[PDB]
């Protein structure tokens, strides 16, 4: 075997020839520059024309995924020779081979300097022949890339369990502690060990993220078993975090009785969701080439059987078979193409079983589906068969989905039963929906669940009994914190609500499913509950940007960031409808002089640009001296929704009819026929629909206009300066339900799109700046002043 | 700058977004712009009862994107939650 | 053998004779259509349509070209024209073949390492196909816009790309005949845009006034593997001319015995003061044909030597000049 294994070191290490090293130590790889030549003639040799890979006038030439086995092959292969691995080499079998990506790493380019490490899993003496499961590391920059991995097999009968150890990486287990005994359980195992003794365990969810490390006595009892991993709680936003450690130690064991507990007491948590149907993707010819020279010469992988007769004829092989590596690169290439539309950076993971052996010039059919999703990433599965339709390569990919940006719907949209059916067929919508119910049962005495489902006209709060008296105080708790001349002032959302109040009631014409404070929580939880089933079948891609129109901003922030628990989004959405229900008098009944319409500039005349509906509305609302602004910017020259006095509203929605009416084109009869005087003829036209909506009905109907269409009467000027009032105390408020440690910085830089600042979120002194600029914000000003917080 | 920093900062960035987006206007129009241009977004999915915002993509991609996405090839998908259910959870009904 | 990395682009060998005998062992068409192969074989089918021709008149080279009032030709074309032109006894015709087909080999070679065409998107691909467009590849025809209005539309496309993935108007075959050549995913982003523009082939606005009726063209990809005529070419053209230098290859005026008209100008390549085999490269590689005003000489007669027969440059020439009373001959 020595001798066998002298040839071998002396075709594939470039290295001093000793095979007395542990298996235990990590192997070391030459630092390696990736070059335009070694890219080509690699690329040429696997047959793989991905444009990404070839030089083009300006744009950086990347390397394909493959490229690691080349880079990490001389690493990888060592870990095979040490003398208590000891294995005949002409009887060797790769059996797999893949690479992951590990996230956030971009691919490899020419530029890279990429130096390898390669340890070595698991050695384990099967009763056919002796496994080797290694585990390279490709880093550049001091920074891990890719992760490769590659399965060996020595054919024989091996004995040597003292030289068998095996490191497996346990599925993580999860467990919901309901009863104090579930916990007396768990105390009762030497092997779980929390941080805090004291912690409260009751009605928490932990996870068991859990490696096993094992060495043998004999085939079937374990020398030694070890089980290690951290033990996290399952937080309101989600988030698992650390708060013990799972640390089993044993000798002679025939089991590990940790997963044993685990498995029998927990669930599971699977990464892969399957589909409901394989989608078909393509089946697609091949060829192994004529001769493996070009192959081993790219590849460093000089192994005689694939070159030479005699040692193929030696090694008892049906010819010089085709590299495992190429039929690799090659289906690789395929599924790179069809599967990921020859984006080569889309293509994250690739693994790859190597069946049977294939002869050079031997035809390969290879089908190709989607089959799952892996956090957003497609997970392909493929199987490649010879002329004689033998299975030969089977194996999966993870692809990136194209590149994804998530937008959630504002106020308007909301119907009676929505988001109901989702909640019959998926936990985790129910889960969401059954939070937030129970959040506003116990809290504020009425159920969201029931005003989705029935939509009632009328509903009333009673505060009878401990219980009732309990839900009235957090109705009067709920107050405006304003900071006026230093101190402290306190101001009741609730006023008619005492300590000698019985009930009180929401009132609205034609159901409280429209009433905004109910409309908001309900709407933002149909749509976080639809996220979290889409989270839930691995559908969201981990790059996605977002943005909420309006009150979506809050849902979106939610379903992506996880900034606030279920409970406090609804909490803080729900005192937001509340704010924006008392800062408008209805005085009469359930109406105000207060509402908002939607514009299209296109419609007044085709040359009535954003500029003329920003100057048009700038003037009514200067001159007539009631306020009237442009609130949402929606769609460009098309779609605009001014909010304010409905006198105001009464006066631009007709003002556009005569300029219609007119016919008139501004571009022409903008500077050349009138510069600035035009003022004076904007007037002219203002006052004439002015005081024709100077006295009305002074509740008044508002009417369409051609360009304008009056929202489903909705009572309240959302995102007009009129809410300025409630800013300071939502703000005081929005502070104490968004918790600072909730706020992964990760998940929302360059991804959550504000309706503020249409910019996307970054923590820079220019975001702060552009901020201010549209603010004034005092807490903003001293914190751009003293952007000095980069030192400690 | 430290994580924890960056986090305190993060917070007070955020807390006044939408302290006063509240009573500033919506700028659907950039952002928009920003998911369309910036970052040539192939897969636009709504959140939502109704196809409202992907109504709005539909129509600012016909305005000015006609001759952007032609020129780069830039085939592009508007999907709503609540119309295109089959598209967004990969489930093609039993047609092959 | 002779060049350097030569071996590297003929991935399934130029064993021409062993093609021809056993068609079982001729390479996919990909292969035989990638420019350093094909160029030269093109080149040869022309060289010997030249010689049946010859043969049978009971002519020498030097007898044929001497009945030609001049000679030219479409992109390589021009290679084997002038090659016609030098030609005299049979003793001495393979050293002008030798001329012709070590030019094509080189333009083919160099023209392929500068631009080697890649793998398409997929999606791309079955787009192209289902709207009765082509293949995709780096040249785009496109019947009956005149240039400045397909000029417009490149405009248009070019101005969202960058240098290195814009298109150029590469042919100007006739009055509403053009060919775009550029990267074929760009030339796809021009066929998007001009599918938008173009009104379904059949839609009948036979009771829809003439002025208000819409434009109605063809535009398929060309059966080519190499976007001639176009700035992607210019690195090779450096390169091709010092391979010429090294393999003893140049055309001096002296020895051309007949007018060669230049593709660009519609000029005599004898009149030049540079390198004539220069400026053929040069006319190839990176400066557009404008085929009309090259083909601006009188005669009764043209014959067609050039490959593809009917589908060939001879009947395009036809269709440019019918009513000029001009016959062109299919050779």
């Amino acid at each position: 075997n020595q001798r066998i294994k002298e040839m071998y070191w002396k075709l594939w290490i470039d290295e001093p020839f000793n095979l007395d090293f542990d298996p235990r130590d990590v192997i070391k790889g030459k630092d390696f520059e990736i070059t335009a030549k070694e890219v080509y003639d690699f690329t040429h040799a696997v047959g793989n024309n991905c444009e990404d890979f070839v030089s083009r006038p300006d744009r950086t030439m990347l390397a394909p995924m493959d490229f690691a086995i080349v880079v990490g092959w001389r690493a990888i292969i060592k870990a095979i020779f040490p003398n208590t691995v000891d294995g005949d080499l002409l009887k060797l079998v790769h059996l797999s081979n893949g690479y992951k990506m590990i996230p956030g790493a971009k691919p490899l380019q020419v530029g890279d300097v990429v130096s390898t490490t390669a340890v070595i899993e698991s050695v384990v003496n099967q009763p056919t022949g002796k496994i080797v499961d290694v585990v390279g590391t490709l880093s550049r920059n001091g920074k891990p890339v890719m992760e490769v991995t590659s399965s060996f097999f020595y054919r024989g009968n091996y004995t040597d369990f003292e030289n068998t150890f095996q490191k497996t990486v346990e599925p993580v287990y999860q467990m919901h502690i309901k009863t104090s005994k579930d916990i007396a359980v768990l105390r009762s195992k030497e092997w779980f060990q929390l941080d805090d003794e004291d912690f409260d365990l009751l009605n928490k969810t932990l996870t068991f993220e859990t490696e096993t490390e094992v060495t043998f006595k004999n085939a079937n009892i374990f020398s030694s078993v070890k089980c290690f991993g951290p033990i996290k709680v399952e937080l309101p936003t989600k988030e698992t975090v650390e708060i013990g450690i799972v640390d089993y130690e044993a000798g002679a064991s025939h089991g590990n009785p940790v997963v044993d507990f685990l498995k029998r007491n927990g669930s599971t948590l699977e990464q892969k969701v399957n589909l409901e149907n394989p989608i078909p993707i393509a089946v697609l010819d091949s060829y192994t080439p004529s001769t493996n020279e070009p192959y081993a010469r790219v590849s460093g992988d000089l192994n005689p059987i694939h070159v030479s007769r005699h040692f193929a004829s030696y090694a008892n092989l049906p010819g010089t078979i085709t590299h495992g590596m190429f039929s690799s690169a090659s289906v690789r290439a395929l599924i790179e193409n069809w599967a990921a539309d020859s984006v080569s950076s889309r293509v994250r993971g690739y693994t790859c079983q190597f069946v049977d052996m294939v002869l050079p010039n031997t035809a390969l059919k290879t089908s190709i589906q989607h089959v799952g999703m892996i956090n957003g990433r497609k997970l392909i599965k493929f199987e490649t068969r010879n002329e004689d339709d033998v299975v030969v390569l089977t194996g999966e990919a993870e692809i990136e989905q194209p590149v994804t940006t998530f937008v959630f719907t504002g106020q308007g949209s909301q119907e009676q039963g929505m988001g109901m059916d989702l909640y019959k067929t998926s936990k985790a919508a129910q889960d969401v929906w059954n939070r937030a119910d129970n959040h506003f049962k116990d809290t504020y005495g009425f159920s969201i669940l029931d005003i989705v489902i029935n939509n009632p006209v009328n509903l009333t709060i009673h505060f009878g009994g401990e219980k009732g008296k309990r839900i009235r105080e957090n109705y009067s708790a709920m107050i405006f914190e304003t900071i006026v001349d230093g101190k402290l002032k306190t101001e009741k959302i609730f006023k008619e609500i005492n300590e000698h109040s019985t009930s009180y009631t929401f009132r609205s014409e034609k159901g409280l499913l429209s009433a905004t404070q109910f409309t908001q929580p309900a709407l933002t939880l149909m749509e976080k509950a639809a996220f979290e089933d889409l989270k839930s079948k691995g559908l969201i891609p981990a790059d996605a940007t977002f943005a909420g129109h309006s009150l979506g901003e809050y849902a979106a922030l939610a379903s992506l960031a996880d900034v606030m628990s279920i409970e406090s989004l609804v909490e803080v959405v729900f005192y937001r409808g509340m704010t924006m229900q008392v800062a408008v008098p209805r005085d009469e009944l359930g109406r105000s002089n207060y509402g908002m319409i939607a514009i299209n500039p296109g419609r007044v005349a085709a040359s009535f640009s954003q500029e003329a509906l920003q100057y048009v509305v700038e003037r009514v609302g200067k001159r007539t001296g009631w306020l009237v602004e442009i609130v949402n910017y929606n769609v460009e020259n098309q779609q605009y929704v001014a909010a304010g006095d409905l006198r105001a509203l009464d006066t631009v929605t007709n003002v556009l009819n005569f300029i219609k009416l007119q016919k008139i084109d501004i571009i022409e009869l903008q500077k050349s026929l009138s510069l600035e005087e035009v003022e004076g003829h904007l007037f002219e036209i203002i006052d004439e629909a002015s005081k024709k909506s100077a006295v009305k009905p002074r509740p008044l109907k508002l009417e369409r206009g051609f360009a304008c269409i009056p929202l489903v009467g909705i009572s309240v000027p959302f995102h007009s300066t009129y809410l300025m009032n409630g800013v300071k105390p939502f703000k005081s408020f929005l502070k104490k339900n968004i918790i600072k440690e909730n706020v992964k910085v990760a998940r929302l830089a360059g991804k959550y799109i504000p309706n503020l600042t249409a910019k996307p979120f970054q923590v820079t002194k220019e975001y702060f700046q552009d901020v201010y600029d549209l603010t004034g914000s005092e807490p903003i000003k001293e914190i751009i002043d003293n952007w000095e917080k980069y030192e400690q | 700058m430290k994580p924890e920093v960056e986090q305190e900062l993060a917070h007070i960035l955020l807390t006044e977004l939408l302290a006063y987006q509240f009573a500033s206007p919506v700028r659907w129009i950039e952002t928009q712009d920003v998911f369309l241009k910036d970052f040539n977004t192939e897969r636009v999915v709504e959140i939502g009862p109704s196809p409202t915002l992907a109504g709005m993509a539909q129509r600012t991609l016909k305005n000015k994107y006609e001759s952007y996405d032609a020129a780069l090839s830039l085939h592009r998908e508007i999907l709503c939650y609540s119309k295109d259910a089959k598209e967004i959870y990969y489930t093609p009904d039993p047609s092959e | 053998r002779t060049t350097l990395d030569a071996e590297k682009v003929f991935t399934q060998g130029l064993n021409i004779l062993e093609w021809l005998e056993n068609p079982s062992n001729t390479p996919d068409k990909d292969y035989l259509l990638s420019i350093p192969i094909s160029c030269p074989l093109i080149g040869v089918i022309q060289l010997a349509h030249y010689v049946v021709t010859a043969k049978l008149l009971g002519f020498t080279p030097g007898e044929l070209r001497s009945y030609l009032k001049g000679a030219t030709g479409h992109s390589q074309g021009l290679v084997t024209a002038v090659a016609i032109a030098e030609t005299d006894s049979w003793e001495s015709f393979f050293v002008s073949v030798r001329k012709a087909i070590t030019v094509l080999f080189f333009i083919g070679v160099r023209c392929y390492e500068a631009y080697p065409n890649t793998s398409l998107p997929p999606s791309i691909l079955e787009d192209s196909l289902e709207n009765n467009e082509g293949v995709p590849s780096p040249m785009l025809s496109i019947s009956n816009l005149t240039q400045e209005q397909v000029q417009d539309y490149v405009n248009k496309t070019n101005s969202h790309l960058p240098a290195g993935k814009q298109v150029e108007i590469s042919l100007v075959n006739g009055a509403k005949n053009l060919v775009v050549s550029g990267p074929p995913q760009s030339l796809y982003g021009l066929n998007l845009t001009l599918r938008k523009a173009k009104a379904p082939s059949g839609l009948d606005q036979s009771r829809i006034p003439f002025s208000e009726r819409k434009l109605k063209f063809s535009n398929r990809f060309l059966p080519v593997a190499s976007p001639f005529h176009s700035h992607l070419l210019v690195p090779a053209s450096d390169l091709i001319n010092k391979d010429l230098v090294k393999n003893n290859v140049s055309f001096n005026a002296k020895d051309i015995q007949i007018p060669v008209y230049d593709t660009f100008d519609g000029s005599d390549l004898r009149v030049l003061s540079g390198s004539i085999s220069e400026r053929i490269v040069d006319c190839i590689i990176r400066l557009p044909v404008k085929w009309e005003t090259t083909t601006q000489f009188k005669a009764t007669h043209i014959l067609d030597f050039g490959p593809g027969g009917a589908s060939g440059l001879g009947v395009l020439t036809h269709r440019n000049k019918d009513g000029t009373g001009v016959r062109v001959i299919v050779a």
